């Protein structure tokens, strides 16, 4: 619900941070599945690659869209 | 043993040749690997895979799709050479054991010339002369005779030696068929072909001399529809006769496809199997390419499941089998979107068929054919290999043999699976994830266990332990018998330094102290079981400490608050127990602390535990 | 966890650098630091016997258990299927160890296909830029910073020639047809030179045909068909008579 009304402040540049919650969160989720979701997550992780892109730290914004790809094959 | 003689002796060919890709050595002839066991059986099966050999011994382009070799015109004409060669030498041999009783008597006294067989053939086949022979004799035999069992043998050289010496006789003849011998293809040039069939057409079409008939359409590959009946009386001779008569690009013509499925279709199985002879089916199939339908047809015959199998295999490790897309579909089926002469083998249900009968008892051997299936998925993602593991596994409940048993000194040592693939986290979870579904968690531990999965091992063994806690522990008992599997888990867990998150871990630890709290209370130690629940700081004994101690209750795992009720009731039955035997200021004020923790405290039983930890403080004072 | 187990199965560099590890140098100093990464290392890959250094776990702990199966083709199918999902989304960060390990695994069980599909996406994935392609366009000068993307790239091809040869070798006497219809191990033929003629990366199909010509397959490559071969070798030609042949 954060990643997609972009109200302040978590607005331009600052939603990469929105992202890596995003993706500690997720990867949490799946690590304690695993350890033990439906497609509105995996419609999230791909949207939340649209931003990393849109907002296109050139390494780590690039380091970071492989761990969301990553995500995305976790669930699905 | 669920495998026949037969059976077996393929199952240890197949180990070899799985060995040898396992350790990555050259790929060895699958079809030799499967030849070896069959010269153990009848010649029945051996004369099986020469064909086999020999039709699939063919050039093709390594690393190209199946489809695409087996529609090209480049390899469709080279099998029916190979068939051809495989009709004539096949008869050849026909005709020496027609002459000499033996294939061995033949050899010692030598395989005599192909003319001076042939000869001595047409002497046994043909006694006495037939009145309808033409253009006379050469030594003693007709000279049309000789021509074709030649031609029929496959020894061109032989039969044109024959005309070499009746050049005055047969006319014309001479040029035509030294065209035919020196043309590859076994075809003439259209125009020599056309001299040719036009004069046989013209006063020819029926002559009193069969022989005669059946050469010159077989080096015309004309009269098509005549089956020359009178010469090729066999099934063998007929397909001979045919593939020696298809063309490739209107009248009076046959085609591959047009013979190949005007054979099948129009005369099916019922025709080619009414004498109850089932190899002469599958000859017809599999010497026309249509390998997908013999190998289907072959693999019903309950008797013949291990060869179809295998020839299935061959033309599986050779790219030349058509594999069916879907794993829903039938045995035997035309894709829709491909030609109606060309047929598909569903090839993951052929093995999943031949696996069920030997799986149960013979794991071992089921694996080896589970292989195969390695390069497919299924429409949920699954390595077919892995999954048919996985399936194997639960049905068999064959544990240390198929997955390496985990002994209770921290050694691993490996399965059989671990032959074929290294990474073996996957299944190990997903058989421990369902033995976990059924309610068998002492096994998904030591499952569980097996991959180092210590968070879902310690999990389980929270489960397992908090019913037993305050059981007395006895010879043999359940509780034993997961106490010390537990202990033997803690152990190894330390000395690798092994744990999961801090909760399931923490519990961990702390029903093993309370299960040696209980223990040691009903052995009557009271002094040295004290001792125990007051390091775990759990039941608060001053009344400091009551307010942090019930806030830590809110926050510990539930088998944990379970057996809140027993501890309870056991340290204040160690206090009592105590007092009967300053110091009673320090045990009464303990007493009291227990009660104080209990009445804030919402748990099991509160209502008989409360009252009786009550009256025990009473007797006290 | 199982300790010894681990130590018993290291080096001697790694064994020695364990013996003399203070809390210090574990603390403070990166040898340990380094040290610590090999010895989590050991048991991941061993169980499987930042979501991109969990991930890579996962993938080694469920290709280890496809490995430990009886074969089930839905439970093999499964878990190798599922591997390469997850080393694919790491195929950026895996390093040849890895990568070596997890192929080798993959063509132990049958996997062809699956073990050269994750070379050319690791390939494709350390050089999205392609400095590969234009290093070899520019005749390939030396003290150049490309050859370190060529270099990955080329550890790639190489495991995928391995992949193809071992298959060759695994399938050596097989037949492409029994009773009509393609075998198993025909359709695992096609199914992995599929992948490779499926590819869009250049350098991968110049290393591919300098490669058949090594092993001497004018079989194959005189059917190619394509310009690209022959523009390939027209730069090539002055300079190997072997290629000016072709």
């Amino acid at each position: 619900n954060v990643l997609d009304t972009q109200e302040a402040p978590f607005t331009g540049r600052r939603r990469k941070l929105v992202v890596q919650w995003i993706a500690m969160a997720v990867d949490m989720w799946v690590r304690e599945v695993e350890r033990r979701m439906g497609s509105w997550v995996s419609e999230l992780l791909g949207r939340a690659d649209q931003v990393l892109t849109q907002i296109a730290d050139a390494e780590e914004i690039a380091s970071l869209r492989r761990t969301v790809k990553g995500l995305k094959r976790s669930v699905d | 043993s669920s495998l026949d003689n037969i059976e077996m002796a393929y199952a240890r060919q197949i180990y070899i040749y799985n060995e040898k890709i396992v350790n990555g050595h050259l790929q060895p002839n699958l079809v030799d690997l499967c030849a070896s066991v069959a010269e153990l059986d009848d010649k029945s099966i051996s004369d099986m895979w020469t064909m086999v050999k020999q039709m699939t011994d063919v050039l093709l382009t390594p690393a190209t799709d199946a489809l695409k070799n087996r529609s090209s015109v480049e390899v469709r004409m080279e099998f029916v050479r190979q068939a051809l060669a495989y009709l004539e030498q096949s008869y050849k041999n026909y005709t020496l054991v027609t002459v000499f009783g033996n294939l061995h008597q033949a050899q010692l006294g030598g395989v005599p010339g192909t003319y001076q067989l042939v000869r001595s053939f047409l002497n046994i086949k043909l006694p006495a002369p037939l009145p309808g022979l033409q253009d006379g004799e050469v030594e003693g035999h007709p000279v049309w005779a000789l021509i074709y069992y030649c031609m029929r043998c496959g020894d061109l050289l032989a039969a044109s030696q024959v005309v070499n010496r009746a050049q005055h006789q047969l006319g014309e003849f001479k040029t035509w068929f030294q065209e035919y011998m020196n043309s590859k293809d076994r075809r003439l040039s259209p125009a020599t072909e056309n001299k040719l069939r036009l004069h046989y057409r013209r006063a020819l079409r029926n002559n009193t001399d069969p022989y005669k008939r059946a050469v010159y359409c077989i080096i015309g590959r004309c009269d098509v529809t005549d089956n020359q009946s009178e010469v090729a009386d066999k099934t063998e001779d007929y397909l001979w006769l045919k593939l020696n008569q298809v063309c490739f690009d209107p009248q009076d013509r046959l085609t591959l496809s047009q013979f190949q499925k005007q054979l099948l279709e129009d005369y099916g199985e019922s025709h080619f199997t009414v004498n109850q002879q089932p190899f002469l089916y599958f000859q017809v199939l599999f010497l026309t390419a249509q390998f997908e339908a013999a190998v289907a047809f072959l693999f019903r015959m309950e008797r013949l499941r291990c060869h179809a199998v295998h020839v299935a295999l061959v033309l599986f490790e050779l790219k030349l089998l058509l594999k069916s897309s879907g794993q829903s579909a039938q045995l035997l089926s035309h894709e829709p979107g491909d030609p109606p002469c060309l047929r598909r083998l569903n090839f993951v249900r052929l093995l999943m068929l031949y696996t069920r009968k030997f799986e149960s008892t013979d794991p071992r051997e089921a694996l080896q054919y589970f292989y195969f299936l390695r390069d497919e998925k299924d429409s949920q993602g699954e390595n077919m290999f892995l999954r048919c593991v996985s399936e194997l596994v639960i049905e068999s409940r064959e544990f240390d043999m198929i997955l390496g048993k985990l002994e209770n000194d921290g050694s691993r040592k490996p399965g059989v699976i671990d032959k074929f693939t290294s990474d073996t986290k996957p299944i190990i979870n997903k058989v421990a994830s369902v033995a976990e579904n059924k309610g068998l968690f002492e096994e998904a531990a030591k499952l569980y266990d097996l991959a180092k999965n210590a968070d879902k091992v310690l999990e389980l063994m929270n489960k397992l332990l908090s019913p037993v806690v305050p059981q007395i522990s006895a010879p043999q008992s359940n509780k034993e018998r997961l106490k010390n599997m537990a202990l033997s888990i803690a152990e190894r867990y330390r000395a690798q330094g092994i744990s999961a998150n801090k909760f399931v871990d923490s519990t961990f630890y702390l029903l093993l102290d309370l299960i040696t709290f209980f223990d040691e209370y009903h052995s009557g130690h009271i002094d040295r079981a004290f001792d125990i629940i007051e390091r775990l700081k759990l039941v608060p004994l001053n009344q400091e400490s009551v307010e942090e101690r019930v806030a830590a209750f809110r926050n510990f795992s539930d088998e944990i608050r379970h057996n809140l009720s027993e501890v309870l009731l056991a340290t204040m039955n160690i206090l009592f127990t105590q007092f009967k035997r300053d110091r009673d200021s320090q045990l009464r004020s303990q007493a009291r602390t227990l009660i104080t923790f209990a009445g804030m405290i919402p748990y099991r039983t509160s209502g008989d535990t409360n009252a009786r930890l009550v009256q025990m403080e009473v007797l006290m004072n | 966890e199982r300790v010894s187990d681990i130590y018993a199965r290291l080096d001697a560099v790694s064994q020695q650098q364990l013996k003399d590890l203070t809390y210090e140098q574990l603390f403070s100093q990166t040898p340990g630091k380094e040290l610590a990464k090999v010895l989590v290392k050991a048991i991941v890959n061993r169980n499987i016997a930042a979501p991109d250094d969990v991930v890579t776990f996962k993938a080694q702990e469920q290709l280890q258990r496809a490995s430990e199966q009886a074969h089930n083709a839905p439970v093999l199918r499964a878990l190798l299927a599922e591997s390469l999902r997850l080393f694919e989304q790491v195929a950026g960060s895996l390093t040849p160890a890895n990568l070596t390990t997890a192929v080798e695994q993959m063509i132990s069980l049958k996997y062809y296909a699956g073990a050269i599909q994750l070379c050319l996406t690791v390939a494709q994935q350390k050089d999205r830029g392609n400095t590969a392609l234009s290093w070899v366009n520019d005749g390939k000068p030396a003290n150049d910073s490309r050859k370190k993307a060529f270099d990955e790239r080329k550890i790639c091809y190489n495991l995928i020639h391995q992949v193809l040869d071992k298959l060759e070798s695994d399938f050596a006497g097989e037949p492409e047809l029994v009773d009509g219809r393609p075998t198993l191990a025909a359709t695992k033929r096609m199914e992995a030179y599929n992948v490779v003629n499926d590819s869009s990366d250049e350098v991968f199909h110049f290393d591919m045909y300098e490669w058949y010509i090594e092993k001497g397959w004018t079989d194959r490559i005189l059917s190619i068909d394509s310009p690209h071969v022959i523009t390939y070798l027209q730069r090539l030609a002055e300079t190997d008579f072997r290629h000016a042949e072709l």
